[PDB]
């Protein structure tokens, strides 16, 4: 779990 | 298949221009003076809100989007501190000896003296800024090295598409050249002379990356939760 | 100055004619390998060819024309890329190896036997695989050393001792030129030269990479006091820290 | 410095 992947996807 | 392939070199400067993020503003309390946690607690907040519009920045430089989730993470993972400084040399543009951080925040080199091991950092900023400035840098070419770097930064840390995306930002930026009426000889020799001060961004990057590494073990200015994943991402 | 009237034909010549010999090493294939050991080989490897560096960098076009403290930061700063550079080429042919020297090559088991330097091997491996996909020429290897020790070092600078600077830049265009020209007899459109001329100047940005975490390792291992350092190593180390 | 004299030795 990274925040970078959530804020890539949103 | 992606799309940034069969952009012209105008569609191409067109969508980096449009994607450009916006220059964020620091926390407005006038003090000129700092102290080592009171300037590196500006610096930390003004970074960790630009972080949020790079990302986006990223999904908007043509090619980037039809990148794997993995492949994406890791090169703004690699090359985030490269962009992020190779913007505030951009801003610093016409203000020589100062740093343009942000509109309300210009520093000096004797403002980088107030934390030990900056001001060495600050010189190279300023060197490329000045390097810039000599060179008269168009925000056309700017652009482009900026998405060079996101796509190149971490191309051997893992590829055959991005290569052919920085291909057709060379492209692009000899595009730019011949627009200006510069001569072939001069297009390859300019060429050559952006691409090789990306080494001195690198430099500066790496060096930049174990102050924030000591700033971090000394544990005064928290970092924020994000800052601490980019970080992690270089041991 | 003499490097400015050379012909991208003559300066070919010049760097070629004074490329470094090949070292050998002291490895002993009957001696299993260690962390004091490996260290201490490549240590020792390093430091002879910094010698034969030192004096490759006179030879090189336009180095002479340089200040004597001019020529002690670039070679200060670009010492490690230059090696890292010429490791990456000999190991060209030698895929998953790395060729130190004729009689020493190693692969990523080798790189785990000293802590954290496997991951500073892969990069290496990368940047030879990428020399072997690009079908990376001799005539253009030479160019590209050349241009890291004039490069490297140039914008980590008296008002006039910014001509020399300025000066500096003359060469590099000078290089420029001869890469190009190199491109074209190979039957290369402008647009391959603009394009392969680009690959190759975004390497030099892994091989910094590369250079700024090896000397942190060399610092590291330094401090922990297990492989004694030479003492030209320690003066091209301590310029960096 | 070693760099200094490798550097300045002529002969
Ligand atoms: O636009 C910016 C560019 C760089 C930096 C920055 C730099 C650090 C490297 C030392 C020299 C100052 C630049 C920084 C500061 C704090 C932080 O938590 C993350 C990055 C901030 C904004
Ligand atoms: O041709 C060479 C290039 C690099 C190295 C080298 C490397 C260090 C960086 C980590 C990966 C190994 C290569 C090294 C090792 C020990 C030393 O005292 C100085 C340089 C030796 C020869």
């Amino acid at each position: 779990h990274k925040i970078l992947h959530r804020l890539l996807q949103d | 298949n992606s799309l940034a392939l069969s952009l012209t070199a105008d569609q191409m400067v067109s969508a980096l221009l449009d994607a450009e993020p916006p220059i964020l503003y620091s926390e407005y309390d006038p003090t000129r003076p700092f102290s080592e946690a009171s300037m590196m607690g500006l610096l930390t907040n003004l970074a960790d809100r630009e972080l949020v519009h790079m990302i986006n920045w990223a999904k908007r430089v043509p090619g980037f989007v039809d990148l794997t989730l993995h492949d994406q993470v890791h090169l703004l993972e690699c090359a985030w501190l490269e962009i992020l400084m190779i913007g505030l040399v951009w801003r610093s543009m016409e203000h020589p000896g100062k740093l343009l951080f942000a509109p309300n925040l210009l520093l000096d080199r004797n403002q980088g003296k107030c934390v030990e091991g900056m001001v060495e950092i600050f010189d190279m900023l300023l060197a490329t800024s000045s390097r810039f400035r000599m060179m008269n840098l168009q925000g056309e070419e700017f652009v482009c090295l900026k998405s060079i770097i996101l796509l190149n930064s971490g191309v051997y840390t893992f590829k055959d598409h991005i290569h052919r995306v920085l291909d057709k930002i060379t492209d692009t930026l000899i595009h730019l050249m011949a627009k200006a009426g510069l001569t072939l000889q001069q297009q390859h020799q300019r060429l050559a002379q952006l691409l090789l001060i990306l080494s001195h961004i690198r430099h500066m990057s790496n060096k930049g990356m174990e102050h924030l590494y000591s700033m971090k073990c000394k544990n005064v200015v928290p970092l924020s939760d994000l800052l601490l994943e980019m970080l992690d991402a270089h041991r």
